[PDB]
């Protein structure tokens, strides 16, 4: 296991966003050409084991632990009736106090806030990716495709990401092999060597959230200088076409930086190898 | 898709 390995994301220009937005309120549009300098991206979401190394090293208490609760999806026992603030739910106890991570060390760490993620990545000699870096990486060298691998959800009849199958939120069939999270090295890599960049856990990025984007060409954009929510990308194991169609690289959502949930994790990036 | 705290 090398679940902290990074891959070189090549220098390039890509179309960020889309002129065919699927969720218009999220500012998926307009499409804009963005230039990204070569950098490194974690091949995997940060796993429980990797996060545990950080916590072992630093003694870090995550915000969910300090707050004493975090959001858990009702189906595994608010923004929606299916989100419950559960006392004692945190990265070590992802569905509450009588859940454990002992059997899922290689699954993505959850209930980590933006601050928690920044703490981890910086500890690791890394940083959060910007939204543009994240999306560029997600797209895996393809232009204007829905998903890291293309435009078909199940290419060649194969599941390519851990999302929801069935009727959300009542029934997750686990057709793709995972009802909750999957190991961080599950599913095929995209063209750049990234695993679970869409689906599995949502992923924090460094950007403040805005829905107002210029069509101006940009270089290594960092997002707006101010905001109240940070950008998260990629969807999760709860995502479905019918209500949270955000397992697309262009998709985007947000949360306040102190937010945590049972479907939200992260991966790091770095300008050079740490 | 995720509630804010
Ligand atoms: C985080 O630290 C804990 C506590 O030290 C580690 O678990 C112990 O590791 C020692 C040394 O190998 C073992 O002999 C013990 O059996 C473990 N004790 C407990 C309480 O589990 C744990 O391995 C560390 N985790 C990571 C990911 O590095
Ligand atoms: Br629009
Ligand atoms: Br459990
Ligand atoms: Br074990
Ligand atoms: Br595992
Ligand atoms: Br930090
Ligand atoms: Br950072
Ligand atoms: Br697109
Ligand atoms: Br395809
Ligand atoms: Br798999
Ligand atoms: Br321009
Ligand atoms: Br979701
Ligand atoms: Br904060
Ligand atoms: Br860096
Ligand atoms: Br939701
Ligand atoms: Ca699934
Ligand atoms: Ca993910």
């Amino acid at each position: 296991l090398a679940h902290s390995k990074m891959v070189p994301i090549p220098a390039g220009v890509f179309t960020m966003g889309t002129d065919d937005p699927q969720i218009k309120q999220d500012g998926e549009a307009p499409a804009r050409r963005v230039t990204i300098d070569a950098f490194y991206m974690d091949a995997y979401e940060v796993s429980n084991t990797e996060f545990e190394k950080f916590v072992n090293s630093t003694g870090y208490l995550t915000e969910a632990e300090k707050f004493g609760d975090s959001f858990v999806f009702e189906g595994m026992l608010a923004a929606a009736p299916w989100w419950l603030p559960v006392k004692g739910a945190n990265w070590r106890h992802p569905e509450g106090p009588d859940s454990t991570i002992l059997h899922r060390p290689d699954h993505p760490v959850l209930h980590v806030s933006w601050n928690d993620a920044v703490a981890y990545c910086t500890w690791a000699g890394k940083r959060l990716p910007t939204e543009a870096e994240w999306e560029y990486s997600c797209r895996g060298g393809l232009h204007n495709r829905l998903f890291p691998w293309g435009n078909k959800l199940q290419p060649k009849g194969q599941h390519y990401a851990n999302i929801w199958q069935g009727e959300f939120p009542v029934t997750n069939t686990g057709e793709d092999g995972f009802q909750g999270t999957a190991p961080v090295d599950a599913f095929p890599p995209n063209g750049y060597g990234l695993y679970n960049i869409v689906g599995n856990a949502w992923e924090w990025t460094s950007d403040w959230w805005t829905v107002h984007h210029s069509v101006e060409e940009t270089l290594n954009p960092k997002g707006p200088p101010s905001g109240k929510d940070r950008v998260k990308k990629g969807g999760s194991y709860m995502s479905h076409r019918s209500y949270c169609y955000r397992y697309r690289c262009a998709a985007r959502s947000q949360n306040t930086p102190d937010s945590s949930a049972s479907n939200l994790g992260f991966r790091c990036a770095a300008d050079r190898l740490p | 898709c995720t509630p804010s705290r």
